[PDB]
DNA sequence: ATCGGATGTATATATCTGACACGTGCCTGGAGACTAGGGAGTAATCCCCTTGGCGGTTAAAACGCGGGGGACAGCGCGTACGTGCGTTTAAGCGGTGCTAGAGCTGTCTACGACCAATTGAGCGGCCTCGGCACCGGGATTCTCGA
DNA sequence: TCGAGAATCCCGGTGCCGAGGCCGCTCAATTGGTCGTAGACAGCTCTAGCACCGCTTAAACGCACGTACGCGCTGTCCCCCGCGTTTTAACCGCCAAGGGGATTACTCCCTAGTCTCCAGGCACGTGTCAGATATATACATCCGAT
């Protein structure tokens, strides 16, 4: 299957593979209303893809409205930003032993943030994935798995 | 002047006046030879006598006396010259020859 | 997508002139008009012993005729839950419809004689007229006027009469893919325009339009707006309807117990919603007002939603990575 | 409408061959049918080798020779002998 | 009177018939529709210069001769019809 | 107790009295409309001599009757006793139908 | 301007007004408060009528069947109960909710009832069989107003979280989240007379007209009191079309229509306005006030 | 010995069409071959109609008829419409 | 008495003299149509004039200026209806266009 | 002057290098002498027909205008050689 | 170190090269005393045109092509890349040619 | 999944040439003009085959329904075959030489073409009856659980 | 693995229409002249084919060897065969209206055939450049260690 081809099958059944609940982690998360095997692909991190260089500016000023910082990096120049406008996959929670992984794969030249299954996923499962973020000085994971890191860092 | 056919004096039974007519009306050369009507008659004469007597052969092993089509096509797929010859002609009511082949069978 | 438990016996259904309530016959020969807000029942009368086959709506929604198994048929309040009238008829009948903008007059559909349309206010019956006189198999119905009553036979021929003087006003026979006749299984309308639909014995929908029928008159030849059927599984259609709009097609397959739904401009599937396999399907219909869709099987009523996006999903939403246009004044102060 | 057939001979020759077998009209027409095929093939390669030739007289041998391209190994044998016995019997009287 | 979709009128035991004829045991159900089309595909060809010979006969119906001489054209010629 | 026989046994039957029978396979009139259906497509209003549409059905039969049988042998190449679509294809690619 | 002048005082609650609304055939005045209680009162004379009891707790909502003959009571003790006023018997009781029901309201046709409550969920009921026909998790904090529009298929409901959120009815979708690009606790919500625009009081002393077709506040209401407590703002279209909202300054304040210029100002209260009932047929406003004045009272103008 | 051709007439038609191309001899030959079998097919063709309708002349509706059945489709198509060209441009002379 | 040959007449390069006389020698029917040469004259052009444009197409994709067999080969073997017309038709030094099933190529 | 096996001149390699050609990866051994029989079978007609042709012909050589016609008579007709 | 390519690659190639390429693939000489010797048998003291013997050669050799390339088609279909003397016998009868 | 090296392949160039485009004189097929006849074109008539419809029957098709049977997947292994590298062989060029037989021209004569006169072999048409098609029933033999 | 059961083979018997035998009714075969001509044959060239032989060398045969695809086997799954039941429309037999198919009878416009002339085509010389050939080169791609 072609890239552009699972991409577009996952933005055609990401809807009725992914739902948003209440999370046992934090809040609202993303559940697994179906099962989802291992490769394939779970949700694309949808929202605006701005620059690196944009975010400090926008954070700063995601900071005078207080709400939630929805940026994932794509690479070293670009970030998924998805503060006000996104999809669910912001509702994603970390997951220290997660079920998924994240990719930045490329669609026809367009970079687009895809988490993928990193194991067989099961209906009614609260759908995770490792965010990924460095060690801070500490956000706690209520992931509720094994091998917590005690901390989202 | 009596006039008996030429057939007769060839010795053969399909009309070889016919035969030369239809040749002269085919438009296939500017004049037949004379001995060409008599030849190519006698050659359907020997095909035909081949083909009904191969036919009669398996209508007698069928308990049959009248021919029918089916008796043609088995004679026709029984002798591996003729069949050369028919090949890539289909026969009417003709079916095909009892043909099996070897893994289909049971065990 | 939704069920109704509280309902038993259920064989027949029908929303009212808005799609608010649904009237059920009951096995045991019951009416329960079953509310949709409350998600309850809105009336119970025990018209006769015989079951319900066939019920129908009045245009303020207050009247409703029923067809019983006994040669039955009466009127019955709404409110009152009384019997309005109650008359008897050889030949059983297999379908009552009250005329779309007049609730005195009556259509009705027997099983052997030609239908007759009556008065419930004067206790009269014009018996429609029938092209071969032999089918013994007929139905017939209003258009969404009430303006014509079209008739298909048995034999696939097609009459329009005018409903008030019952006289010859189009026709056509219709044909059965190579050029068979066919008996004309239903004369289906929609709630919006004369976009209406046949069901013929062979499988096939075909959906026409009823100002084309009055165009070619008299013996035309005319081709149908649409065609579907089971192309993959060749199901027949115990049932079939429209959408509230007109612009999807419902039909039921009890050979599978699924409903497929079509357009109409383009005829395409839109989709299919599968029931259980072991449930015989029976009666389909659409709520004139949502799209919604239920159905009745083995005495049980089924509810089929079409949701949106919603009931969370209004920060914002979107679909895709929206690059965004990095405006010229962007770095600036 | 006069229409000409073989079918008279066929019976003749079946006698010459089967005297107690009866055969079918459809049989019957497919033998005709066959008889007039294979006639035209033959009689079209005999036009198209005197043409090669060059020539414009069909004569025995260039029946003998569209024979032996027709026919296949002893078929065609038999076939030229039986077709120079006939033309020897003709030309004797 | 017009004629449509009668290739659905070959029916699969019919098809299956042919097979057993054939000297076939065990067959997919993939195959009846495609051996429709290639039924069709031979008929496509054949019908066709049949209605060209009864065109050029300046004919309205078709002749068996016609048909004769069509599979004649394409070397798969039938005898026991003229 | 009721019996069914083994699979293909019954087919077997089926293929042995087939090719000893020498009727047709094929529903007539189904044939005929069939033939109509695809006349009218290069001319309306055609007429069929009895025997001409007959010749037709036969001789189509005949010639599906070959493409089963070589296909089946292919098929037997192929190690199967079931025929697939792909046979098929490559069976009419083999005899330049393609 | 009106000129609504006192006409009677009604009072006999003995804790803190919470609501009173107008019957539908302005025959009756029910005030609740939270002593558990209802008061019926004669809405043209202020006669007391009776009083209802039953309730476990702070009745912090009443209202009103379309019928005028039902009234639907969310309480303190997390339940709901609909008494008939011909009678005052508990004719249901609507149990369910985890937290204190802080509004009930009915449908056009009666039929339906919503109700938002301190468990930041809005729950629809049946009226004939009283179950709770649905249920959403509708905001992020205490569910204060709830309403039905014009035609009873949406319901416009308000919490503390600032959010304005219209859901759809038949299937329960939130359809709109109306923000005034801030986050001010609204307290209560309202549609309008013709269900085309939507009145939403915010605890910031504001009444915002929102045009509910277009989803964007048109007209402001600025000058009064109400910064803590649910106030109840009445539409007055019988007389001259008037925007009345009780105050926490004592006062009931009258605002015009279109211009939104104060245009009366109803003194006479010594304690937060904390209800407002406009009478459905004729010029009388019943204004309720809180626990340290427990009186509601009638103001009838003539123009 | 004169020994006719069309490699006069090919190299005329390629000119028409692409006149920087050139051309091989052999393939000239190649193409003169298929001329001439193509040629030949189309009259045997028209000969057998004419005698199924024992017309003993062939005129240009037998051309028609025969490369129809000839040519598949499109080239049929143009070739037919060629040839009604050149034949009326020719009754108009 | 003016010379114009039957060519010149249709305008066309192929001649109707010659085709003419090679059906009148060719012994197909007792008499021709005049106008029947010059449809078939008409026909053979345009075939021929549609064979060689992709032949010199080839050539000059290949930068040949003289069309090679192979260029033949493979023009008549591109086009559908041409190959259709000489699928039993093979050509000297023609050889076969280029063509690899899937599996072959390794992977 | 008597010929006799030639047929072995046919070489593998030659065998391999039609065999790439016509598009073949992997063979098997088997196939050779296989191919040569065929190979044979083909000739076994043609050139028989040629002579045939030559025979009528009366002549003591074999004419390409010959197997052009034979291969004609077989439905393998080539172009290239009059 | 010798490097040695892996199997068919360089058979890829030649596939490549030869259906890029146009001239014959069989020496001349062999294949004329093979007609030769073949002709023989049905009359001695028979000459050749040498464009009649390479006319000969090169068709057999396309028939041979085409013979190569529906049998490789074939033994694809049979899930083999090595073809097997079965499918070549399977072919011909395809063909008609047994 | 990558880089380095080897090898194999597309490119530019030089020049050589031999097919190839071009031009000629001379021939003969093609055009031009004219005449005959009669194949083809048209018309009116009959038939009759077809196309269409109708009613009853059931053999046939459709549908469904277990369920054993094979498609197919993967997996071990090993023989058979690609391959690079050896070796040695006839293939190819070419050039010579001889002539046998194609291939040519000129007779000259037997040989169908053709037409005219003659008529019974053969063909549409009419009885007619006997192998044959069908039936039903009883004995025969395959096949599936022991 | 010996019976039970089921599908089959054959035998007698019934009734039928196609096969066949026979009948008038030709036109197409036969007979006989007569004529123009196809080719049969004689007899010439010359050339293309046949074979010789030498020299060069790409090409063929065989080796060793790795290796990977063919094969053989397994377990799974599904799926198509078999059978029973339910449905249907093919078929069959009949009737009927007509519209084309076939026919005959006229009528003539076209083609074959003849003769005249010349002009396009064709064999035949002749420069000449498209590409065939060869070399050095830069680019593409497999293959293996990492
Ligand atoms: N694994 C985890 N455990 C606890 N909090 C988490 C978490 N992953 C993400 N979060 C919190 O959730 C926010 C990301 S959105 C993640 C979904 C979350 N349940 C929600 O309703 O919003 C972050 O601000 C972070 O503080
Ligand atoms: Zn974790």
């Amino acid at each position: 299957l072609p890239m552009p081809m699972r991409f577009r099958h996952l933005k055609k059944t990401s809807k009725e593979a992914v739902g948003v609940y209440r999370s046992p982690i934090h809040g609202r998360g993303l559940f697994c209303k179906r099962n989802i095997d291992a490769g394939e692909m779970v949700i694309e991190y949808a929202g605006i893809v701005i620059r690196s260089i944009l975010t400090d500016k926008r954070e700063k000023y995601y900071d005078s409205k207080g709400i939630g910082c929805y940026m994932f990096r794509i690479d070293d120049s670009e970030v998924v930003d998805a503060t006000m406008h996104g999809n669910a996959a912001r509702f994603i929670n970390h997951s220290c032993e997660p079920n998924c992984y994240s990719r930045v794969i490329n669609i026809d030249g367009q970079k687009h943030i895809v988490i993928f299954a990193m194991r067989k996923i099961y209906r009614g499962e609260e759908l995770t994935y490792d965010y990924k973020f460095p060690i801070e000085d500490k956000l706690p994971c209520n992931c509720g798995a094994k091998k917590c890191r005690k901390f989202l860092n | 002047a009596k006039a008996k056919t030429r057939s007769s004096r060839a010795g053969l039974q399909f009309p070889v006046g016919r035969v030369h007519r239809l040749l002269r009306k085919g438009n296939y050369a500017e004049r037949v030879g004379a001995g060409a009507p008599v030849y190519l008659a006698a050659v359907l004469e020997y095909l035909t006598a081949e083909i009904l007597e191969l036919a009669g052969n398996a209508a007698r092993d069928n308990k049959k006396t009248r021919i029918i089509p089916r008796h043609l096509q088995l004679a026709v797929r029984n002798d591996e010259e003729l069949n050369k010859l028919l090949g890539r002609v289909t026969i009417a009511q003709g079916g095909v020859l009892p043909n099996i082949q070897s893994v289909l069978l049971p065990k | 997508d939704g069920t109704l438990d509280c309902i038993s016996m259920a064989l027949t259904c029908t929303f009212n002139r808005w799609g608010t309530l649904l009237a059920v016959g009951c096995n045991d020969g019951r009416i329960v008009i079953w509310d949709f807000l409350t998600r309850g029942i809105a009336k119970i009368i025990s018209a006769h012993i015989h079951p319900v086959c066939s019920l129908c709506w009045s245009r303020d929604g207050h009247k409703l005729v029923s067809a019983s198994t006994d040669n039955i048929v009466s009127q019955w309040d709404v409110l009152s839950g009384d019997c309005d009238q109650r008359f008897r008829f050889p030949s059983p009948i297999l379908k009552v419809q009250y005329h779309p903008r007049d609730q005195n007059k009556v259509l009705v559909c027997p099983m052997k004689s030609a239908p007759v349309m009556l008065t419930l206010s004067d206790s009269k019956h014009v018996v429609l007229p029938v092209d071969d006189d032999s089918d013994l198999n007929v139905v017939a119905s209003f258009d969404r006027r009430g303006e014509y009553i079209y008739t298909g036979n048995a034999k696939g021929k097609i009459l329009v009469l005018k409903t008030d003087s019952q006289d010859l006003v189009a026709s056509f026979r219709v044909t059965t893919g190579t050029s068979n006749t066919t008996a004309i299984k239903s004369i289906e309308f929609a709630r919006k325009g004369s976009c209406f639909l046949i069901n013929t014995a062979d499988r096939i929908i075909r959906v026409y339009d009823g100002r084309e029928i009055l165009t070619c008159g008299r013996d035309g030849e005319p081709e149908p707006m649409q065609k579907l059927q089971d192309l993959v599984n060749r199901t027949p259609w115990k049932k079939c309807c429209f959408s509230g709009d007109g612009e999807y097609i419902v039909a039921g397959s009890a050979r599978q117990h699924a409903l497929y739904i079509w357009e109409k401009s383009i005829g395409n599937l839109v989709k299919i919603l599968h029931g259980t396999r072991g449930e015989l399907l029976l009666d389909v219909a659409w709520h004139p007002v949502r799209p919604i869709i239920a159905s009745i099987s083995s005495g049980v009523v089924s509810i089929w939603a079409q949701n949106q996006v919603e009931n969370w999903s209004a920060f914002k939403e979107l679909d895709e990575n929206v690059e965004y246009e990095e405006r010229e004044s962007e770095f600036d102060i | 409408t006069r229409k000409e057939s073989y079918a008279i001979y066929v019976y003749k020759v079946l006698k010459q061959v089967h005297p107690d077998t009866g055969i079918s009209s459809k049989a019957m027409s497919i033998m005709n049918s066959f008889v007039n095929d294979v006639f035209e093939r033959i009689a079209g390669e005999a036009s198209r080798l005197a043409h090669y030739n060059k020539r414009s007289t069909i004569t025995s041998r260039e029946i003998q020779t569209a024979v032996r391209l027709l026919l296949p190994g002893e078929l065609a044998k038999h076939a030229v002998s039986e077709g120079t016995k006939a033309v020897t019997k003709y030309t004797s009287a | 009177k017009v004629l449509r979709d009668n290739i659905q009128g070959i029916t699969k035991p019919a098809i299956r018939r042919l097979a057993r004829r054939g000297g076939v045991k065990r067959i997919s159900g993939l195959i009846y529709e495609e051996t429709r089309g290639v039924l069709k595909v031979f008929l496509e060809n054949v019908i066709r210069d049949a209605v060209t010979y009864t065109e050029h006969a300046k004919r309205k119906t078709v002749t068996a001769m016609d048909v004769v001489y069509a599979l004649k054209r394409q070397g798969r010629t039938l005898y026991g019809f003229g | 107790k009721p019996h069914r026989y083994r699979p293909g046994t019954v087919a077997l039957r089926e293929i042995r009295r087939y090719q000893k029978s020498t009727e047709l396979l094929i529903r007539k009139l189904p044939f005929q409309r069939l033939v109509r259906e695809i006349a009218q497509d290069f001319k309306t209003d055609l007429r069929f001599q009895s025997s001409a549409v007959m010749a037709l059905q036969e001789a189509s039969e005949a010639y599906l009757v070959a493409l089963f049988e070589d296909t089946n042998l292919c098929a037997i190449h192929a190690k199967r006793v079931t025929i697939m679509p792909k046979d098929i294809q490559l069976a009419r690619r083999i005899r330049g139908e393609r | 301007k009106p000129n609504y002048a006192l006409k009677f005082t009604l009072a006999g609650h003995t804790k803190a007004v919470s609501s009173v609304k107008f019957s539908p055939n302005g025959e009756w005045l029910a005030s609740s408060s939270a002593d558990k209680l209802i008061k019926i009162w004669g809405a043209y004379d202020g006669k007391f009528e009776k009083t209802i009891s039953g309730h476990k707790l702070g009745i912090s909502d009443v209202a009103w069947s379309s019928d005028s003959n039902l009234l639907v009571s969310a309480s303190d003790d997390k339940t709901l109960k609909i008494w008939d006023v011909s009678s005052g018997k508990c004719l249901k009781t609507l149990k369910g909710h985890s937290n204190y029901v802080f509004c009930c309201n009915f449908n056009p046709q009666s039929n339906l009832i919503v109700s938002g409550s301190f468990d930041e969920s809005v729950r629809i009921w049946d009226v004939k069989t009283g179950k709770c026909l649905k249920t959403l998790p509708a905001h992020s904090d205490p569910v204060s107003a709830v309403h039905f529009n014009r035609d009873g298929s949406l319901i416009v409901s308000s919490s503390y979280d600032g959010l304005c959120r219209i859901w759809d009815t038949a299937s329960g979708q939130c359809l709109k989240t109306l923000i005034d690009d801030d986050n001010p606790p609204v307290s209560f919500v309202k549609f309008s007379p013709n269900g085309k625009y939507i009145l939403a009081a915010t605890l910031d002393n504001t009444l915002k007209l929102w045009d509910y077709s277009k989803g964007k506040c048109l007209k402001t209401y600025t000058g009064h009191k109400n910064e803590k407590y649910c106030i109840f703002a009445n539409f007055s279209v019988t007389g001259g079309k008037w925007i009345v909202s009780g105050s926490e300054d004592n006062l009931v304040y009258i605002w015009n229509l279109q211009t939104k210029e104060i245009v009366q100002k109803l003194q006479g209260h010594t304690d937060v306005v904390i209800s407002t009932a406009c009478h459905p047929t004729e010029n009388i406003i019943a204004s309720a006030a809180l626990e340290n004045d427990k009186t509601i009272k009638l103001w009838k103008s003539d123009c």
